[PDB]
């Protein structure tokens, strides 16, 4: 009938994150966790049935049948782990009920930050000028674009 | 093996009939079609439990399906609708549960249905040279690529140094913003960064090229703003 | 293995209905005819021992003679008989290399509920309370799941012969279910059979499979490396199944909880007969008594037979200043009838 999980979570590289998934259905056979990278096809992560913990690699999943609660626990976050994690649970009948995934945004580790804003040379190719905010950690027409180095782009016609 | 899914991109005027092909190399009996929209999980349109039987899913409306082979499952819609714009996935399971069976998804199919094709445009790509301030300070050089004014959004952006594609030092924006978010129809823009050592940029013999693949109408479409690669290049500077 | 059929002819009451009940046979291929007059036969039913049973009905029985003809692979001669507390849930799969190739039927307390055959592939209620309570969109997923389980069963049957060595006619049978004891405890079972013999037996405490044959061991090693499947099987049996069982009970609380007692009749032909007609639930105990103890030597029990009303009937006979009486216990509720002295 219903399955819930956070829309977006932010965590810095190297840390440990947990994605909670709560579900209420008519019956329960198994619980599914899928990883779906941005602009991709989901892939299978882990599957739980009996109450307990399931550890595969640096990924781990847990299941509570009574509480109808399961979490996804990712140890030692790398940059590649940022994706939408889909939580799905099978009904009383074998049809699969998908929850809208949790988008994980991994913040890169900056050991020696050097925030600055540089003005790039004009380009032969277009009439617009650009500025670059890099190394860090609302006009009518002025656009900004949001992010081992962090960066952000700002141009205006 | 894997699951082959075609096409990967499409543009249709409302009232058009087009079919999506899916192929499964894994010797699976169970075949599925999904429709994935932002803000909501996967919704199953139709399914073939095994060869020869197929049942309507959560949202059977606007869709009709067929099992050709045991290996092939093709999704069809004979009338395109604006509410049918989504990213359509095919998947295969070894058998319908059998409750541990994981799904294997296809690459995905990006579909866009429009009333009028008048608004379809390809991208405009431009590369912007590194700031001499960046080089003289950070001892590093950063290239910026901009792709603007393309509708609808189907794009693949990549960096090419001296003819060969590079993945290192590349950060490309996740999703295209809209030049006029206020409009129902604003076109989109997209940015990308390429960062190489100061010394490597300061060499004029090096070729940097920003490549953006666009998916427009096909050749047999009735009109173009067609499938093309719009590129931008910057030679090293001393 | 092959099991020779056991047939008994009898009546629905002492105008009547003529019952031909053939049970404990295998392979399921058989022909049951009443003599010849038109006889409506029930659906093929399964038992826990992998055998089969069938009830064909159609008989005022006045100045006339009736009988029942049965043809089976264990019989050279087409034999003709002349007239003369734990609730549980069970699901059966019957595969065939040929009546239909695939049959699926559910049973709660040995009562037919769900039926699926491979000829016309649909899931229909065998009980009135099933059709009434269960939405039509329910049966709709299960003709869909069943079509898959049918194909899956065909693949496993082909793989088995090939694995075994033969071709031609062979049977594949699957049994799954859970049962709820009166005290509230529960258990669950999953088993496969080939040609009417126990093939594989699933233990949910050890999460392992028991192979009874060198060949069944191959399949063992295949499923055991699947360890997540097993984990899934356990949860179903332990949890999902019990829920299903308790749901049908609430639905069928009317029929399952009703009680009608037997009307006992005694006769002699030397031999003394005791028949108990039209009772329910099936659980009952009949024994002859002599002054006043129960009789053992030369006693014959007829097991329990379906009446056709959903009721049942059984019998006990004994070969002969002593008193012979018949002790029946239904509600328990001990009943005694003095036959002879
Ligand atoms: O709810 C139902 N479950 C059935 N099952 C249960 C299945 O879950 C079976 O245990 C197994 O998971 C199939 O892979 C077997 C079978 C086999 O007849 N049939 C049914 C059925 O009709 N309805």
């Amino acid at each position: 009938q219903n399955i819930d999980q956070p829309t977006e979570m932010t965590a810095t590289e190297g840390a440990i994150v947990q994605i909670n998934c709560t579900y209420q259905t008519s019956g329960f056979n198994g619980l599914f966790w899928y990883q779906q990278h941005a602009g991709e096809a989901p892939t299978f992560l882990s599957y739980n049935v009996l109450d307990g913990l399931e550890e595969k690699g640096r990924f781990s999943s847990f299941l509570s049948r009574s509480k109808g609660y399961s979490y996804l626990l990712l140890k030692e976050l790398q940059m590649k782990d940022s994706a939408s994690y889909l939580c799905a649970v099978k009904d009383s009948n074998y049809q699969l009920i998908w929850g809208a995934g949790t988008k994980l945004i991994i913040k890169p580790n900056i050991q020696n930050p050097d925030p600055a804003v540089y003005q790039l040379r004009d380009s032969k190719s277009s009439d617009k000028s650009v500025c670059l905010f890099t190394d860090f950690d609302k006009d009518s027409d002025v656009y900004i674009t949001d992010k081992k180095s962090n960066s952000a782009v700002a141009w205006s016609n | 093996a894997g699951v082959t899914q075609t096409p990967k991109f499409q543009v249709l005027k409302t009232g058009q009939s087009m079919t999506l092909q899916c192929a499964q190399d894994m010797n699976h009996n169970s075949m599925y079609w999904y429709r994935q929209d932002p803000g909501m999980g996967l919704r199953l349109i139709y399914y073939s439990a095994s060869e020869g039987t197929t049942d309507k899913g959560e949202v059977p409306n606007g869709y009709n399906v067929s099992r050709l082979n045991k290996r092939e499952f093709s999704l069809r819609l004979e009338s395109a609708a604006p509410s049918q714009t989504s990213v359509y996935f095919c998947a295969s399971s070894v058998w319908t549960g059998e409750g541990s069976g994981e799904l294997f998804f296809g690459e995905g199919s990006r579909l866009t249905v429009l009333e009028d094709l008048k608004n379809v445009f390809p991208p405009e790509v431009a590369v912007f040279e590194p700031s001499e301030a960046e080089i003289s300070h950070t001892q590093k050089a950063t290239l910026v690529c901009l792709a603007t004014g393309f509708y609808p959004d189907h794009v693949e952006l990549s960096w090419w140094v001296n003819g060969k594609e590079v993945h290192s030092g590349v950060c490309t924006d996740p999703q295209p913003l809209k030049e006029q978010p206020a409009l129902n129809d604003s076109r989109y823009a997209l940015s990308s960064r390429l960062r190489v050592s100061a010394t490597f940029w300061q060499n004029p013999r090096n070729h940097f090229r920003c490549q953006v693949q666009f998916y427009g109408l096909s050749e047999n479409d009735e009109w173009k703003p067609v499938t093309q690669i719009v590129s931008a290049e910057a030679w090293g500077r001393a | 293995i092959q099991r020779p059929p056991k047939i008994q002819v009898y009546s629905r009451h002492p105008p009547n209905y003529l019952n031909c009940y053939v049970y404990g046979f295998h392979p399921p291929q058989i022909e049951i005819d009443l003599l010849k007059i038109k006889s409506e036969q029930s659906d093929l039913s399964f038992s826990k021992d992998w055998s089969f049973y069938l009830l064909s009905h159609a008989t005022p029985n006045s100045k006339d003679q009736y009988s029942c003809r049965v043809k089976h692979v264990t019989l050279e001669q087409p034999r003709i008989v002349k007239w003369d507390r734990t609730h549980s849930l069970r699901y059966f799969r019957l595969g065939i290399s040929e009546i239909p190739e695939f049959i699926s039927a559910g049973y709660v307390d040995s009562h037919p509920i769900t039926m699926y055959n491979s000829v016309s592939q649909l899931k229909e209620p065998r009980a009135l309370w099933m059709e009434e309570n269960l939405a039509p969109d329910h049966w709709e997923r299960y003709t869909q799941l069943l079509r898959g389980w049918q194909q899956m069963f065909k693949v496993e049957l082909k793989q088995l012969q090939h694995h075994y060595n033969h071709s031609g006619f062979h049977t594949y049978q699957r049994m799954i279910g859970c049962e709820l004891l009166e005290d509230g405890s529960i258990t669950g079972f999953l088993q496969y059979a080939y040609d009417g013999q126990d093939f594989l037996i699933f233990n949910k405490d050890t999460l392992s499979w028991m192979a009874m044959d060198n060949v069944a061991d191959i399949i063992r090693r295949v499923w055991e490396a699947n360890q997540h499947e097993l984990l899934y099987q356990k949860n179903w049996l332990e949890e999902e199944c019990i829920a299903w069982l308790k749901r049908f009970l609430e639905y069928g609380k009317d029929a399952l909880q009703r009680t009608e007692p037997p009307k006992v009749r005694v006769n002699h032909k030397t031999t003394l007969y005791c028949r108990a007609y039209g009772f329910y639930p099936p659980e009952i105990s009949i024994n002859w008594m002599k002054n006043g103890e129960e009789i053992f030597q030369d006693t014959d029990y007829g097991g329990i037979l379906p009446s056709g009303d959903g009721t049942y009937q059984t019998w006990v006979s004994v070969e002969l200043g002593d008193i012979y009486s018949c002790h029946v216990e239904h509600g328990g509720v001990h009943m005694v009838l003095q036959g002879f002295q």
